[PDB]
């Protein structure tokens, strides 16, 4: 819901704005938002995907050996206060992913 | 529409096609008031969504053939490559620069 | 003080009246509790419990949520009287499982929790665009109808009627399902509006108290119609029913002979008054033995939740009629509306269905709201809004402030 | 290390990246990522092609 | 970038492939070391004191004390003609990279001590985590092990906190101490006669002597240097919760616990038990029980007899 | 246990059959109001009016 | 018009399965030869009749 404010606001800033100081005519500021809405339909998913915190691997950039066998990465525990026994599930690397989709 | 698997992301779609259609259609009643407007309006308004009701049970139920399901695949393009040709006329671009 | 007879519930069914330890924990009761019960199914010939697998032993209340081990059962809200429930809960430890790619890890994991559409729930977006669709060439119709008295109307009107009818006709006899009756209901309903409005454009010359006569009869009608031979979907054709009577009564009254539309507004609102008290009765006589009494319950609760609708609708545009800011004693009805807010404020708490009572509640606030609203576009000046804003703003603050501080 | 900052890349590197964006961007629409077709790419030049058509008839235009 | 997605995919099969081989030992360990508060309700099935000496039982002389990390049953090849460093393509790089760090290894496993395997395990920590544990041990071992293979005998001073062990059968006699010189006169003198700790193994175990005895030292009196100094007795296995110096002078046999309950230890393999390194590094998350717990168990044993 | 034996003392030593799975479930199907609805109601009426 | 359709797809994204449980086959009777009996699956019983 709130994304949803963010947008038509923002959009709608700009119109007005320009009608303020340029006092542009009404056919080219209503085909311009419609301009600017058919190239956002195509971006939706790439801003998506970046507005949530989704981060793609880095590239170690050769000046490194790849190494099969470090020490495997630590598991994370958990707490409850109805369930007050702790639990551990998983790396923190990947049990972040479950909450980013 | 159909590149969206997720139930209520998809409707949005579909729904904001169709509005725009019965927004037009209402706003040329309301003025430019006329017989045949207001006959020609009624009807449009009520075959359209009607149409779609058919086609959305009768459809995923039949087989159809290869060169049928890669030819509407080509209809998204081709309504995709007039639109900014399209929209720079409307707002008088070409003019503005051949009376330069 | 220190014990408490409470009934166990057991496998597949069976109650047990048992006198319990009133102070010892939870934790200690349990184990011979459920031997006791086993017991006494054995020597009756019953199947006693058994566990399965990895799992625990379980005191639960009847709502399933288990008690702490170690409390005693009098400190908790456990009374004498009360019931409970032994239940084994079985063990959910597994192993985590890890997926490196960021690609394949959010595909797979997001297709669990949320649901994809589906050739079922496609059929039923169809059908409700098909209901918004002619709702809305009625609308168009019956604006023309306004400023024309030719038959076009009813014409068009009334060969839109027929197909729409005949359609769902169809769809009722081959329904299968569930889903297909949902289908089949939101159909048939559409059809009422343009029959409607058929007749009621029918009659020559401009449009007011004769047409309004064969409108909201016809309307009365094929609600009452659909209601018989459907018997589904009672609530919101009980209240087309009801709307549509008491206005046919004062259509008819102005159509013949009326002095004055206040005279037709006090008689409907009187009639709305004693027609409350009156509700829970005429809901109730409008209603393998299990079935015939939880039939009769379920029936019997829609009626009601229907037809307090109806009268909530007919007060407030009966109400908000009446008043004026300034027509003679601009306060009588001020105040007779809050008199009457009183009464259905009030009397809320006396239903138990959740939405009964809100229905009723939100009924009284409603109008409140519209009365001050009315004095403050007319007779328009600073005074008369800033009084309405402030009004409006601290009527329902003290209302939740009284009930929740 | 870590690659902080703004480093130089490779021309190998900036296609690499650009598949692994378009792989998820099609997870979070299509919830699958066998992409038999990949109708990501396909819907984007239909646009670019779009965007270009209407610049030739402008420089049409400024020629005339 | 038809090969790079050629080659991603051939990952996710192999994927399939691990995750299925795992799933079968994750119903396998799950099978023999439940956790321990669903001990009770198995007392009535025929799985109590199941496990036998007679060499085919591998689970013999194991005890259960947590979760932790483990080892697959698969066995990864490495890849063939590898290109060098300053040729690798940047995406199916880092994809086989980051494949092989976190699919060496399944989360969520039960993490087990042997008995048979060494002299004692020196417990380090605050009382409350410590005895915590040693109860837990006591009903794992007590509901897998039958009376007519494992004894067990208590050293302590503070006797308020072992009331709970008056109904276990496994501590029965045809036995609570609370000195060294009790134990001495009464205990160490059938047990002192002979041996020396010796490790064992499975197939071994089907010529050690039935009873295996469990003794816990609650007391820290220094008199115990001479069965220490002399390195125990075989059939003995000692378990200190004092943390005294002379049982804690070897990492091979203490267990660190940390303030948020993991413990930390050497790494020992999973076939053979052998240590496979010389740095502690964190082994298992601690399970307990409370005394009420431990008694309610007890009682619910006590009821059965051969 | 150990315990007074009044002579005032009954016992019921009767049972009844129901099924479990239905009578826990009757619980929550519908009952009357509570007060964190009626919360929730009130907070939803005050935005209504500003 | 007769109702003949040809199935074409990418083996539904995946192999080929060779022990994949056959289809039932279906059971007939006749007015005067109550006694019932089977003469095949479903799918190839249609092809006789849509030629």
């Amino acid at each position: 819901i709130y994304t949803t404010i963010v947008i038509i606001g923002a959009l709608t800033m700009l119109a007005a704005l320009a009608r303020m100081v340029a006092a542009t005519s009404a056919v080219t500021l209503l085909s311009s938002l419609l301009l600017i809405c058919v190239v956002a339909y195509h971006a939706a998913p790439a801003l998506s995907r970046r507005l949530a915190g989704i981060r793609l691997p880095v590239f170690p950039s050769a000046t490194s050996r790849w190494v099969f066998e470090a020490r495997p990465d630590l598991p994370t525990t958990v707490v409850v206060s109805g369930g007050s026994a702790p639990v551990l599930e998983g790396p923190s690397s990947v049990r972040d992913v479950l909450l980013q989709a | 529409g159909r590149s969206y698997v997720d139930r209520w992301q998809s409707i949005t779609l579909a729904g904001t096609a169709v509005i725009i259609a019965a927004a037009v259609c209402v706003r040329y009643a309301l003025e430019l008031s006329s017989p045949l407007a207001v006959s020609i309006v009624a009807a449009i308004l009520v075959l359209l969504p009607a149409a779609g009701m058919a086609a959305a049970a009768h459809v995923p139920h039949t087989i159809y053939s290869p060169l049928f399901r890669k030819f509407v695949e080509w209809i998204e393009y081709l309504c995709l490559m007039p639109i900014f040709p399209l929209a720079l006329w409307l707002m008088n671009v070409y003019a503005a620069i051949r009376y330069r | 003080p220190q014990a408490v007879v409470v009934g166990v519930m057991a496998g597949e069914g069976v109650q047990i009246g048992v006198l319990l330890d009133a102070n010892a924990p939870v934790s200690v009761m349990t184990d011979p509790l459920l031997k006791v019960v086993n017991s006494r199914l054995r020597e009756l010939g019953e199947a006693p419990l058994e566990a399965t697998g990895r799992g625990r032993w379980a005191l639960c209340l009847v709502d399933g949520a288990p008690l702490r081990a170690t409390q005693s059962l009098t400190e908790q809200d456990v009374y004498d009287g009360d019931r409970l429930w032994i239940r084994f809960i079985a063990d959910t430890e597994r192993r985590s499982q890890v997926i490196e790619h960021i690609s394949t890890a959010v595909a797979s994991d997001l297709s669990k929790r949320f649901a994809r559409i589906d050739p079922i729930v496609a059929v039923q977006v169809g059908a409700s665009m098909v209901a918004t669709g002619v709702v809305l060439a009625t609308g168009v119709l019956g604006w023309w109808r306004w400023h024309h008295n030719t038959w076009l109307t009813t014409i068009y009107t009334a060969v839109i009627g027929v197909l729409v009818l005949a359609v769902a006709m169809l769809l009722l006899m081959r329904a299968k399902t569930d889903a297909d009756r949902r289908v089949a209901d939101i159909m048939l309903m559409s059809a009422i509006m343009p029959v409607t409005v058929a007749a009621a454009a029918a009659p020559p010359g401009p449009v007011g108290s004769p047409q309004a006569v064969l409108g909201f009869g016809v309307l009365t009608v094929a609600a009452a119609l659909a209601l018989r031979f459907t018997g589904r979907r009672l609530g919101i054709y009980t209240t087309i029913v009801i709307i549509g009577a008491l206005t046919m009564l004062a259509a008819l009254a102005r159509m013949v002979a009326a002095t004055s539309a206040v005279t037709l507004l006090s008689s409907l609102l009187l009639i709305c008054v004693v027609a409350y008290h009156a509700a829970p009765a005429l809901s109730r006589r409008l209603a393998s033995s299990v079935r015939d009494v939880l039939l009769q319950a379920e029936r019997a609760r829609s009626f009601l939740s229907g037809l307090l609708t109806g009268l909530g609708v007919m007060v407030v545009v009966c109400m908000t009629s009446l008043c004026d800011p300034h027509t003679g004693q601009r306060w009588l009805p001020l105040i007779l509306a809050g008199f009457t807010s009183g009464f259905l404020l009030l009397r809320g708490r006396s239903y138990v269905d959740r939405w009964q009572s809100i229905t009723l509640a939100g009924t009284a606030v409603i109008i409140a709201a519209a009365v001050c609203v009315r004095y403050a576009l007319e007779l328009s000046s600073p005074l008369a809004v800033s009084i309405v804003a402030a009004i409006l703003v601290l009527l329902p603050a003290a209302g939740m402030a009284a009930a929740a501080h | 290390g870590s690659g902080y900052g703004l480093g130089l890349s490779t021309r190998t590197q900036v296609t690499g990246y650009q598949f692994l964006a378009r792989r998820t961007a099609m997870a979070l629409t299509r919830w699958r990522v066998r992409m038999e077709i990949e109708p990501g790419r396909r819907q984007t030049l239909a646009v670019v092609a779009s965007v270009s058509a209407a610049l030739v008839i402008c420089l049409g235009a400024l020629l005339w | 970038d038809a090969m790079r997605a050629q080659f991603m995919l051939m990952l996710d099969m192999l994927r399939e492939t691990a995750q299925e081989s795992a799933d079968s030992m994750d119903a396998n360990y799950r099978w023999f070391h439940p956790a321990p508060n669903t001990l009770a309700a198995a007392v009535g099935s025929p799985r109590m004191w199941e496990r036998k000496p007679d060499g085919k039982d591998l689970n013999f002389g194991v005890v259960r004390v947590g979760v932790g990390m483990t080892r697959p049953e698969v066995t990864w090849g490495e890849p063939q003609n590898m290109p060098t460093d300053i040729e690798l393509e940047p995406v199916t790089g880092k994809a086989l990279q980051e494949f092989g760090r976190y699919q060496s290894v399944v989360y969520n496993l039960p993490k087990m001590v042997s008995l048979l395997v060494e002299p004692w395990y020196a417990l380090v920590g605050e009382r409350e985590q410590v005895l915590g544990l040693m109860r837990a041990i006591i009903c794992q071992l007590a509901f897998s092990h039958g009376p007519d293979h494992v004894q067990m005998i208590v050293v302590s001073s503070d006797l308020d906190q072992w009331d709970w062990v008056k109904w276990l059968p496994h501590f029965g006699d045809s036995m609570v101490y609370t000195s060294v010189r009790e134990f001495a006169a009464e205990q160490a003198e059938l047990f002192a006669g002979r041996g020396s700790f010796t490790p064992r193994h499975a197939s071994s175990s089907a010529q050690t002597p039935t009873p295996h005895t469990v003794i816990i030292a609650d007391v820290d009196d220094p008199q115990w240097e001479y069965v220490i100094s002399a390195e125990g007795v075989d059939g003995v296995t000692f378990f200190d919760l004092t943390g005294s110096s002379m049982w804690t002078d070897i990492p091979e046999r203490k267990l660190q616990f940390d303030k948020t309950g993991v413990i930390e230890a050497l790494p020992r393999d999973r076939d053979t038990w052998m240590v496979i390194d010389d740095k502690a590094w964190f082994f298992a998350l601690t399970d307990q029980v409370s005394i009420a717990e431990a008694e309610e168990f007890a009682q619910k044993l006590a009821q059965w007899r051969l």
